[PDB]
């Protein structure tokens, strides 16, 4: 279910509160 | 104020948004 490195991935393209909603440790 | 515009989150942006969005570890530290 996991993906690549979100920090890098969003840096090039970006991430929605959805992505970030699932990237948080909660 | 500003929705999920999937803007480029380069680590830090990615950090703040990560929070703005959900939060993260604690972000307290000095709190």
């Amino acid at each position: 279910a996991a993906a690549t490195n979100p920090a890098r991935y969003c840096c090039l393209s970006g991430c929605t509160q959805q992505d970030l909603l699932t990237l948080c440790p909660y | 104020p500003t929705p999920e515009m999937r803007e480029k989150l380069c680590g830090h942006h990615f950090v703040r948004a990560l929070v703005r969005v959900c939060g993260g570890p604690r972000w307290s530290t000095e709190a």
